[PDB]
RNA sequence: CGUGAGGGAAAGGUGAAAAGAACCCCGGGAGGGGAGUGAAAUAGAGCCUGAAACCGUGGGCUUACAAGCAGUCACGGCCCC
RNA sequence: GAAUGCCGGCAUGAGUAACGAUAAAGAGGGUGAGAAUCCCUCUCGCCGUAAGCCCAAGGGUUCCUACGCAAUGGUCGUCAG
RNA sequence: CGAUGUCGGCUCGUCGCAUCCUGGGGCUGAAGAAGGUCCCAAGGGUUGGGCUGUUCGCCCAUUAAAGCGGCACGCGAGCUGGGUUCAGAACGUCGUGAGACAGUUCGGUCUCUAUCCGCCACGGGCGCAGGAGGCUUGAGGGGGGCUCUUCCUAGUACGAGAGGACCGGAAGGGACGCACCUCUGGUUUCCCAGCUGUCCCUCCAGGGGCAUAAGCUGGGUAGCCAUGUGCGGAAGGGAUAACCGCUGAAAGCAUCUAAGCGGGAAGCCCGCCCCAAGAUGAGGCCUCCCACGGCAGCCGGUAAGGACCCGGGAAGACCACCCGGUGGAUGGGCCGGGGGUGUAAGCGCCGCGAGGCGUUGAGCCGACCGGUCCCAAUCGUCCGAGGUCU
């Protein structure tokens, strides 16, 4: 047999490629399916994609935002059907695949340390003409 | 427990293990064959097959690569333009290790010869 | 993951700044409390004048924790810090307003005022 | 009490009802029912399973004989599946469908020889406060003069794992007959490669 | 620890009997194809130097 | 051994005579096997006699469902004379 | 037959603990009856206010060379204080 | 007294029941709900903190409950060493003094190696009348055994009102246990990159050593893991305890009883899970091999089979176990994928320069999922029945 292939085999049912790529760094918008009461609802939770953990159809992806004045992070199960769809709000440029090390900084300085990656930002505009 | 864990240690911490490959790769691309005990010749073969790999490919970057193991920038034009020339048709099994007979006496260290092949 | 010891910030109006957990209420031993759990602290910092003051033992609910939570969409979720809101015995907020986003695990445990006082619920 | 032999080929997770279950894939199929156990021949009933095609070459002489003896090629496995008595000679995940409930025997993974705190979660020594070498060590293990001795069945030190153990009542999610595929929601006992046993649940 | 120590002598019954898996079992031992001498299997005879076959090694 | 004053051992025997074993054989040597000396060589120098503990090789009987201060009384089996 | 007796011999624990700094080794080549352990080369590591050099105490031939390996050397030994 | 280590604590349990809780009852000055009191019941459970060496106790916050006792005041060849319990010191007190005080105070050496029994694990042997390869029965053991909240019934019965059920039915917890690694979160000693000082290769560039047994830093696969995930306590059947009855004498009535028959506990037996035929009472089923020569014994040669040896393995201290050995994908290599890292070197261009941009998600790259005979599992060796008797 090929466990690894069956196992591709049962995931493959619930793969998806309708979602953009992007890279740690980039701010993401996420619109996320909702449950409360007595209705479902699209929650838009938008920043920083500070890790892309990869592991097939069951890599996830780890956003953080300030909301009113806290830190929040949300983890994203890259293939998840709560996620209506997701838009590159931005091309950050890291060094780093992780970037942990935005939790300890100011405003300022994750602004001085993810700057516009304009190859990506100039890539996503080039493709974006269509017929 | 060990599972599924690759590589052997013998009792050397990290970089004396690095260095017993190392020095154990240039006594081979330089001899041809040595004598080893078993347990340290089936270690030898993935480190030196690797780097006639890279000889084979044997662009610059393979060169340096290759360089920071054997140190050595004859021994590695030795391994460019002889060694790997006879492996061109040969993907893996640059090397083998056959058992030896009779162990060592002082430690009873069962031995066997690394050597490149044909 | 709040466990006696543990300093939380006050997410509200109160007057409370920091409390500190002195026991988790749920059942006899549980070893921890997340969002939606109450609790019993003490207030170790308060502004001065509130309805809550220094040496008050006050019971809270944990609104946010920085261990994060798993939900059955397989997400998960995980803030700054370690808040709470002081509540009486209904559960109902002692406090007027409430600062910063909520776990929304807080609805379905019946904090609904908290909730809708929330600037985000997330 | 239907049953089946397995292999355990990997953990995912499924997206079901907006819900990320944990499951265990398991491939099952097929089992060629090899030797059947009746009250009047062996004074019990069950159905001696077969699984995994072998190499007719590496099969010996008196395994040979048993398999030819109820026409079936050789396998590398047989079990049994007591109190089973299946219709057909051959035994395939579709005895199970989907909601099923079901228990799942395999050999659990080995620890070798394991300390007091792995084995039985005991609680060790103080890492500080002058204690001396006990960080891990056991204790007491016993009493004085009165009784003088261990008792049987004392928790200590010794080879844990690689033992079978069952896990009861394991919801079946899916069931893929085209690859003997079984989708088990949770853990199950042993290494990826392992062989498995499922059984409909003994849980009212 | 409080030094433990052995209680009595081992009799020379009890020590002999703790002895009985003390025994060598012998070399494991195949003719070489090629010179006929007694070796150990799966190694290079050291007799002719013959392994697989053929002349790996002087001798 | 103790700085020192001082303390303070162990250890005798081939044979009548060295006739103390040429020479050969295995062995790097040690050691041995022959040859040779001797009334005698388990008198061969690690040498008179050579007890006991302790260790080993061979043989007889016996022993892997059994409870023991190990013996003792009885009977039976097997071995020996 | 006992005096935790005295002297000596020899057992048990036991093929057990240990083999004395966690600075580290690998290969090739030679010598030899025998080599992880001696010599030589190459590689690798360690000390470098020393783990290098000189002097004074103290020790008293340990120095150099040749020839050796029974014992001494915590293994081995063809090497060595 | 040629020594039976002394308090308390930690760790590790185990037992008693005069029961703290949970379960089942009778009485109540039991309306309900909540209590009181006695009976039955030891299966499970019986929290975290402040003080003090403390046992105990008091207090804080909870709880279904925060039970009492035994085991050398259980456990120092298991740990601690605060107290107590030497030698120092001081205070109070006593003594002319030296010194003295279950009075106070500060300080004060707790011993690498397990012989036998016992206990946890793992083998080797021989046995289980022919010899073997499998699959199994389960005598007998072990493990487990907890409990709370909310809702529905119904704001009903009950009660003036406050309050507030039985029975039955849902959901959600806590602690505990087994297994697991998909996710969450660790580790990941060299898988990737960044950085300092220095020495070196080879001057630049590019690299290597060392700074730990990773020099430091940022990340991190498989594995091993809990903080993460699944699942477990049951259900059900049988027999009972207290307790309640049916029918019923002795004793015209009456009586659960003397004959007989019901009901009835978290407890007991089974039922679940694990071990198990050395269960010498050594069990059973399926298949394979066989009447081999020479002299219930013996000497061999073979059979079915096995072992040796070797490549290995989420199996493992050795051993065992499991797979594989050219009829082969067992490890090593190499190829593809995954995965980590995060855009190598070199060259070109911009800049005086540090650098920057491009080539380029590049290059490197452990274990994971596979492919591929390139390398290595060459060649072989030894065991091993001829079936005791009624
Ligand atoms: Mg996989
Ligand atoms: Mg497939
Ligand atoms: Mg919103
Ligand atoms: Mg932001
Ligand atoms: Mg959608
Ligand atoms: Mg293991
Ligand atoms: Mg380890
Ligand atoms: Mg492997
Ligand atoms: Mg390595
Ligand atoms: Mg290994
Ligand atoms: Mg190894
Ligand atoms: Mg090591
Ligand atoms: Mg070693
Ligand atoms: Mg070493
Ligand atoms: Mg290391
Ligand atoms: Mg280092
Ligand atoms: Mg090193
Ligand atoms: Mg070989
Ligand atoms: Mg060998
Ligand atoms: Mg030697
Ligand atoms: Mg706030
Ligand atoms: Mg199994
Ligand atoms: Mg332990
Ligand atoms: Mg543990
Ligand atoms: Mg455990
Ligand atoms: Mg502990
Ligand atoms: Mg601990
Ligand atoms: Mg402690
Ligand atoms: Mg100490
Ligand atoms: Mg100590
Ligand atoms: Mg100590
Ligand atoms: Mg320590
Ligand atoms: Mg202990
Ligand atoms: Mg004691
Ligand atoms: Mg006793
Ligand atoms: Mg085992
Ligand atoms: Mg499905
Ligand atoms: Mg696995
Ligand atoms: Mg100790
Ligand atoms: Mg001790
Ligand atoms: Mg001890
Ligand atoms: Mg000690
Ligand atoms: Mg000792
Ligand atoms: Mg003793
Ligand atoms: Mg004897
Ligand atoms: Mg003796
Ligand atoms: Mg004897
Ligand atoms: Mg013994
Ligand atoms: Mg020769
Ligand atoms: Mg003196
Ligand atoms: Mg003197
Ligand atoms: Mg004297
Ligand atoms: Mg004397
Ligand atoms: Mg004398
Ligand atoms: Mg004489
Ligand atoms: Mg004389
Ligand atoms: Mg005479
Ligand atoms: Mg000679
Ligand atoms: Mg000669
Ligand atoms: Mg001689
Ligand atoms: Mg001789
Ligand atoms: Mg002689
Ligand atoms: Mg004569
Ligand atoms: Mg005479
Ligand atoms: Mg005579
Ligand atoms: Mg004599
Ligand atoms: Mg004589
Ligand atoms: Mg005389
Ligand atoms: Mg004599
Ligand atoms: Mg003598
Ligand atoms: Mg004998
Ligand atoms: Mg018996
Ligand atoms: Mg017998
Ligand atoms: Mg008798
Ligand atoms: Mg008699
Ligand atoms: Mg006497
Ligand atoms: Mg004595
Ligand atoms: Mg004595
Ligand atoms: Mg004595
Ligand atoms: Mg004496
Ligand atoms: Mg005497
Ligand atoms: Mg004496
Ligand atoms: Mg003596
Ligand atoms: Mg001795
Ligand atoms: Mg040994
Ligand atoms: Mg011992
Ligand atoms: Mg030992
Ligand atoms: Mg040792
Ligand atoms: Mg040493
Ligand atoms: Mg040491
Ligand atoms: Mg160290
Ligand atoms: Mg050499
Ligand atoms: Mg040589
Ligand atoms: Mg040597
Ligand atoms: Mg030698
Ligand atoms: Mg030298
Ligand atoms: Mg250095
Ligand atoms: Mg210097
Ligand atoms: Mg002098
Ligand atoms: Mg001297
Ligand atoms: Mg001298
Ligand atoms: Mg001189
Ligand atoms: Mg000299
Ligand atoms: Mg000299
Ligand atoms: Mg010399
Ligand atoms: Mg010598
Ligand atoms: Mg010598
Ligand atoms: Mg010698
Ligand atoms: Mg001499
Ligand atoms: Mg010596
Ligand atoms: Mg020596
Ligand atoms: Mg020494
Ligand atoms: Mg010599
Ligand atoms: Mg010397
Ligand atoms: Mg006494
Ligand atoms: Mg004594
Ligand atoms: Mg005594
Ligand atoms: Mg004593
Ligand atoms: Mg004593
Ligand atoms: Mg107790
Ligand atoms: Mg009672
Ligand atoms: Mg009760
Ligand atoms: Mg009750
Ligand atoms: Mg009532
Ligand atoms: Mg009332
Ligand atoms: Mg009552
Ligand atoms: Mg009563
Ligand atoms: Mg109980
Ligand atoms: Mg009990
Ligand atoms: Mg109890
Ligand atoms: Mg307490
Ligand atoms: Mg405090
Ligand atoms: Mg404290
Ligand atoms: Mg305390
Ligand atoms: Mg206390
Ligand atoms: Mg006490
Ligand atoms: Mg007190
Ligand atoms: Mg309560
Ligand atoms: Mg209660
Ligand atoms: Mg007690
Ligand atoms: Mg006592
Ligand atoms: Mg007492
Ligand atoms: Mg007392
Ligand atoms: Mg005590
Ligand atoms: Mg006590
Ligand atoms: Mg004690
Ligand atoms: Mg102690
Ligand atoms: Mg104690
Ligand atoms: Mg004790
Ligand atoms: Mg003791
Ligand atoms: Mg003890
Ligand atoms: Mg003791
Ligand atoms: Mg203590
Ligand atoms: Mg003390
Ligand atoms: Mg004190
Ligand atoms: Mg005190
Ligand atoms: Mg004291
Ligand atoms: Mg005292
Ligand atoms: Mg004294
Ligand atoms: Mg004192
Ligand atoms: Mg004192
Ligand atoms: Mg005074
Ligand atoms: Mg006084
Ligand atoms: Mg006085
Ligand atoms: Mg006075
Ligand atoms: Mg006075
Ligand atoms: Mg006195
Ligand atoms: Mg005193
Ligand atoms: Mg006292
Ligand atoms: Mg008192
Ligand atoms: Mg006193
Ligand atoms: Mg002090
Ligand atoms: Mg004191
Ligand atoms: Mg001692
Ligand atoms: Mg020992
Ligand atoms: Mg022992
Ligand atoms: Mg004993
Ligand atoms: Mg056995
Ligand atoms: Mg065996
Ligand atoms: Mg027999
Ligand atoms: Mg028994
Ligand atoms: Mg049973
Ligand atoms: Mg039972
Ligand atoms: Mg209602
Ligand atoms: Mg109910
Ligand atoms: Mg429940
Ligand atoms: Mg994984
Ligand atoms: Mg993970
Ligand atoms: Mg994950
Ligand atoms: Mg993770
Ligand atoms: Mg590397
Ligand atoms: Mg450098
Ligand atoms: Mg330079
Ligand atoms: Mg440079
Ligand atoms: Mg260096
Ligand atoms: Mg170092
Ligand atoms: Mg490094
Ligand atoms: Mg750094
Ligand atoms: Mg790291
Ligand atoms: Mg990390
Ligand atoms: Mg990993
Ligand atoms: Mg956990
Ligand atoms: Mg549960
Ligand atoms: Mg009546
Ligand atoms: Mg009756
Ligand atoms: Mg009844
Ligand atoms: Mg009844
Ligand atoms: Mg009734
Ligand atoms: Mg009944
Ligand atoms: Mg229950
Ligand atoms: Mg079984
Ligand atoms: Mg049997
Ligand atoms: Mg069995
Ligand atoms: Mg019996
Ligand atoms: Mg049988
Ligand atoms: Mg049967
Ligand atoms: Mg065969
Ligand atoms: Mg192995
Ligand atoms: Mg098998
Ligand atoms: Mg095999
Ligand atoms: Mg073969
Ligand atoms: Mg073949
Ligand atoms: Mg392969
Ligand atoms: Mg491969
Ligand atoms: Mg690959
Ligand atoms: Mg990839
Ligand atoms: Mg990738
Ligand atoms: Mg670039
Ligand atoms: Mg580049
Ligand atoms: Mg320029
Ligand atoms: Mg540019
Ligand atoms: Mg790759
Ligand atoms: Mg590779
Ligand atoms: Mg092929
Ligand atoms: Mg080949
Ligand atoms: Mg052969
Ligand atoms: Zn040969």
């Amino acid at each position: 047999m090929n466990r690894g292939a069956l196992i591709k085999l049962v995931e493959s049912r619930y793969v998806r490629t309708d979602l953009p790529e992007f890279r740690p760094g980039d701010t993401v918008r996420v619109s996320y399916k909702v449950k409360e009461g007595n209705r479902t609802r699209i929650q838009d939770f938008e920043g920083i994609v500070i890790r892309i953990r990869r592991n097939g159809f069951n890599t996830t992806f780890t956003v953080r935002k300030v909301s009113y004045g806290v830190g929040v992070e949300r983890i994203f199960p890259l293939h998840s059907p709560l996620i209506q769809k997701i838009d590159i709000v931005q091309r950050g440029r890291a060094r780093r695949a992780k970037l942990y090390f935005i939790r300890n900084l100011s405003d300022r300085e994750i602004r001085r340390k993810l700057r516009a990656d304009r190859k990506r930002i100039d890539q996503d505009r080039a493709a974006e003409r269509a017929a | 427990m060990r599972h599924l864990k690759s590589g052997r240690k013998l009792n050397r911490h990290s970089s004396h293990r690095l260095a017993l490959y190392r020095n154990q790769a240039k006594s081979l691309l330089t001899h041809g064959r040595i004598t080893t005990t078993v347990p340290k010749a089936k270690e030898l073969r993935g480190f030196v097959d690797h780097l006639i790999h890279l000889a084979k490919r044997g662009d610059l970057h393979a060169r340096r690569l290759v360089l920071r193991d054997l140190q050595d920038v004859k021994l590695v034009r030795k391994l460019f333009d002889e060694i790997a020339p006879r492996y061109r048709d040969r993907q893996g099994g640059y090397t083998r290790v056959l058992k030896l007979a009779e162990r060592r006496r002082g430690d009873g260290a069962p031995l066997a010869l690394v050597e490149l092949v044909e | 993951m709040i466990q006696p010891q543990t300093y939380l910030e006050v997410a509200d109006n109160t007057g409370a700044r920091k409390i500190m957990c002195i026991r988790v209420l749920k059942g006899s031993n549980a070893k921890y409390a997340t969002v939606g759990d109450v609790i019993v602290a003490s207030v170790k910092e308060a502004i001065p004048r509130g309805a809550v003051k220094e040496g008050d033992v006050v019971k809270a609910v944990v609104v946010r924790t920085k261990k994060e939570i798993k939900r059955p969409d397989g997400s998960a979720i995980r803030f700054d810090d370690n808040a709470a809101v002081i509540i009486n015995n209904q559960l109902e907020p002692r406090g007027t307003r409430v600062f910063g986003p909520v776990a929304r695990e807080l609805r379905e445990k019946g904090f609904m005022k908290i909730v809708s006082l929330a600037p985000e619920v997330l | 009490m239907k049953g089946i032999l397995g292999v355990k080929v990997g953990m995912t997770r499924i997206f079901r009802d907006d819900r990320a279950v944990p499951v265990t894939v398991i491939l099952a199929g097929p089992c060629p029912v090899v030797q059947r156990r009746t009250p009047e021949k062996d004074g019990y009933t069950a159905v001696q399973l077969g699984f995994l095609p072998q190499n007719p070459k590496r099969v010996n002489r008196p395994l040979k004989g048993h398999f030819a003896k109820a026409g079936v090629e050789p396998v590398r496995i047989l079990r049994e599946i007591r109190d089973f008595n299946p219709e057909g000679d051959t035994v395939t995940v579709e005895i199970f469908k989907p909601g099923e409930r079901v228990d799942v025997t395999g050999t659990s993974k080995g620890r070798g020889f394991a300390g007091v705190m792995k084995r039985w979660n005991f609680a060790g020594g103080p890492d500080s406060h002058g204690a001396h070498k006990i960080h891990r060590h056991p204790g007491s293990i016993g009493n004085r003069k009165t009784p003088g001795r261990v008792y049987k069945g004392k928790k200590m030190a010794g080879h844990y794992g690689a033992e079978r153990v069952t896990v009861m009542n394991l919801e079946v999610v899916d069931v893929i007959p085209e690859e003997n595929l079984l989708l088990v929601k949770g853990a199950v006992p042993g290494p990826n490669g392992g062989l498995v046993i499922v059984r409909e649940t003994k849980k009212a | 620890a409080k030094h433990p120590v052995p209680k009595k002598k081992t009799s020379k019954a009890r020590r002999d009997a703790r002895r009985s898996h003390h025994a060598l079992t012998p070399p494991t031992l195949v003719p070489c194809p090629e010179c006929k001498a007694m070796k150990p299997p799966h190694t290079v005879c050291p007799e002719c130097g013959y392994y697989a076959g053929r002349k790996v090694l002087e001798v």
